[PDB]
């Protein structure tokens, strides 16, 4: 879940780039 | 790209930096 993983929390580029896959 | 809180339209631009300039982006067009 994109918006509790970088709204809420730290996410980072390695993370965002699992919303692209 | 800095790791921090992200939301928003700042959240779709730090995809579009990493991925959707790779050509991978679902575009949100609103």
């Amino acid at each position: 879940g994109i918006v509790e993983q970088c709204c809420t929390s730290i996410c980072s580029l390695y993370q965002l780039e699992n919303y692209c896959n | 790209f800095v790791n921090q809180h992200l939301c928003g339209s700042h959240l779709v631009e730090a995809l579009y930096l990493v991925c959707g300039e790779r050509g991978g982006f679902y575009v949100p067009a609103t």
